[PDB]
């Protein structure tokens, strides 16, 4: 078989839970837009890569990624060499609109860059928490301080929308 | 006009059934019939006007763009796209192919033009295409159907082309043939062109059903040097579609069941059981509250746990809240303290 | 009875043994000559000793070659599945 297979059986299985609950046609959609997510090559993809040395790989990172990391104002440190150093290492995401990525309880592991889409910036109060913290958009950076000074990531973030992630160790 | 409006399926149902009715009717037509008859005159009429207002239709119809999402509704464009691909063989499949038969001076080319009748079988192709991509219906299951329809389509043309493959040869000279040389039972095949159509087609569709199952009993067989070389294509090509037939329902059986995931359950469980030697009161205990277990669907939970990412939320808060506030040790909480 | 040639049974020569009158015919031969014919129809060997000859028969022939063949499929498929678990 192939990957349009393990598709097709999966959301089979998931039709056949929801139906048989009679769940909604909202989450449905919730879970389809999830479950096409995961078959689609994007993951498997970068998965896969791995092997590939490293060296062979600099290259493709050096000329998909370069422009993204290049773009965000906070890194100005005006040495394209330290840039190229940075792209060296860097690993892409996906999460779907409604994703948690970080939160206080998960200390920093990865500098998570964002790229096009918008991604929910919240902190936690003590009624209904809190909302409305920022807005995350492309060219930017999201947890940093945590490794710039000490660890734990602040400002639990749920992904709003649809965003092509890096991450760097 | 809209990939789904009301009617337009109506339409496309419609079309679906004439072009069953062509795809069947077209190699009968050419195989057992030199020149239609006067009495199925209408008949291949009303159809080509069908197919020719089908034809009209379908250049009027919005398409659905493939790399990109979106359903272009350009008349330039939804011209180009139909003029394209399927509208040249569409027309010339609509031209009335039994009166240029009847009027070009009884030529055999211009009658073995009629085989482009045989690209409407396109309609049933695209309609299991779309019950394929719907839901209520398994994929694999489809695929086997679609695999048995068109061994039976490939089996009923077969059939139409072996009668043909008789009538090459020149009448009086008949007794070298398939059929005009059988003697089954008492019946003699003498003048084969003077029998009702039903008993020769019977006979050559019996031959060509008893082939594509490998049966072949033998009482039909090939017997000139034309009717050998058809035999051995047309079983070459049966033998891997039967061989695919096999291989998509092993496929959709080795997908698994309920019964067998349990079973093989209950086969760790013994083994284990077995092996530490525990009493046989706690092997009743452990059966019935596994098969419960199996019998409640408590598979599904894992199933669910491989990979949602937090979509979960809602689906527990329509679930769950209505056997949750009702408890008497939450009254008056609050809401998110209810939810987490 | 009068047209009891152009019949599957009644036009059958086995050996030495021709089924003239196949009504007074003991009705273990008939039955186990009609086994045998379906059987070795269901297993696809197909001797053609014994085959159909009338109209109404090739099309139960037919239909029942075509059900067969799925089944045996079927059977072919689960054998397969169960050996490659
Ligand atoms: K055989």
């Amino acid at each position: 078989g192939s990957n349009t297979e393990r598709f097709r059986d999966k959301m089979n299985d998931l039709i056949s839970f929801m139906n048989r609950k009679k769940l909604g046609r909202d989450l449905r959609s919730q879970i389809t837009g999830h479950v096409r997510l995961q078959y689609d090559s994007h993951y498997t993809d970068t998965v896969m890569l791995q092997d590939i040395p490293a060296s062979i790989r600099a290259k493709i990172a050096q000329l998909l990624y370069l422009p993204y990391i290049k773009k965000v104002p906070l890194f100005k440190g005006c040495s394209t060499e330290f840039i190229n150093q940075i792209v060296i290492r860097l690993h892409e995401e996906y999460f779907l609109p409604g994703e948690v990525i970080t939160e206080q309880g998960n200390v920093v592991d990865h500098l998570y860059f964002v790229c096009e889409g918008l991604l929910e910036a919240l902190v936690t109060k003590t009624d209904g928490s809190e909302e409305s913290v920022t807005l995350l958009g492309p060219h930017t950076s999201f947890g940093d301080i945590s490794i710039i000074c000490n660890i734990s990531q602040p400002f639990t973030v749920r992904v709003c929308e649809l965003c092509h992630l890096l991450r760097l160790d | 006009i809209h990939p789904k409006n009301r009617w337009y399926k109506a339409w496309e149902m419609f079309i679906l059934v004439w072009a069953i009715y062509s795809s069947l009717f077209t190699p009968m037509e050419f195989g057992f019939f030199r020149g239609l008859p006067e009495r199925l005159f209408v008949l291949d009429i009303v159809g080509q006007i069908a197919f020719l207002v089908d034809i009209v239709l379908q250049f009027f119809v919005a398409y659905r763009d493939t790399q990109t999402y979106r359903t272009v509704y350009k008349p330039t464009r939804i011209a180009f796209r139909y003029l394209k691909s399927h509208f040249l063989m569409d027309f010339i499949g609509c031209f009335p192919w039994d009166l240029i038969y009847k009027a070009s001076g009884k030529h055999e080319l211009v009658r073995y033009l009629l085989w482009i009748r045989l690209f409407r079988v396109r309609k049933v192709v695209e309609f299991f295409q779309r019950l394929e991509k719907d839901t209520r219906i398994n994929y694999l299951f489809t695929r086997i159907l679609k695999l048995l329809f068109v061994e039976v389509y490939c089996t009923h043309t077969a059939a139409c082309i072996f009668y043909y493959l008789a009538t090459t040869l020149p009448p009086e000279n008949e007794g070298y043939t398939w059929i005009g040389s059988l003697k089954l039972g008492d019946y003699s095949y003498e003048n084969f062109r003077e029998i009702d159509l039903w008993k020769r087609y019977t006979t050559a569709l019996y031959f060509a059903i008893v082939t594509m199952a490998t049966v072949g009993y033998g009482d039909i067989h090939a017997v000139n040097l034309r009717e050998m070389i058809f035999v051995m294509i047309y079983v070459s090509f049966d033998m891997v579609l039967g061989a695919y037939l096999i291989g998509n329902i092993t496929a959709l059986i080795v997908k698994g069941s309920n019964t067998e995931r349990f079973r093989d359950k209950m086969n760790d469980l013994i083994s284990f059981m077995n092996r530490k030697k525990l009493g046989r009161d706690l092997r009743s205990q452990i059966t019935g509250h596994v098969r419960l277990q199996y019998d409640s669907h408590y598979t599904d939970t894992v199933m669910l746990q491989d990979i949602p990412a937090s979509i979960r939320a809602k689906i527990a808060q329509l679930l769950y809240l209505p056997y949750i506030k009702k408890v008497p040790l939450f009254k008056g909480c609050s809401t998110e303290f209810i939810n987490q």
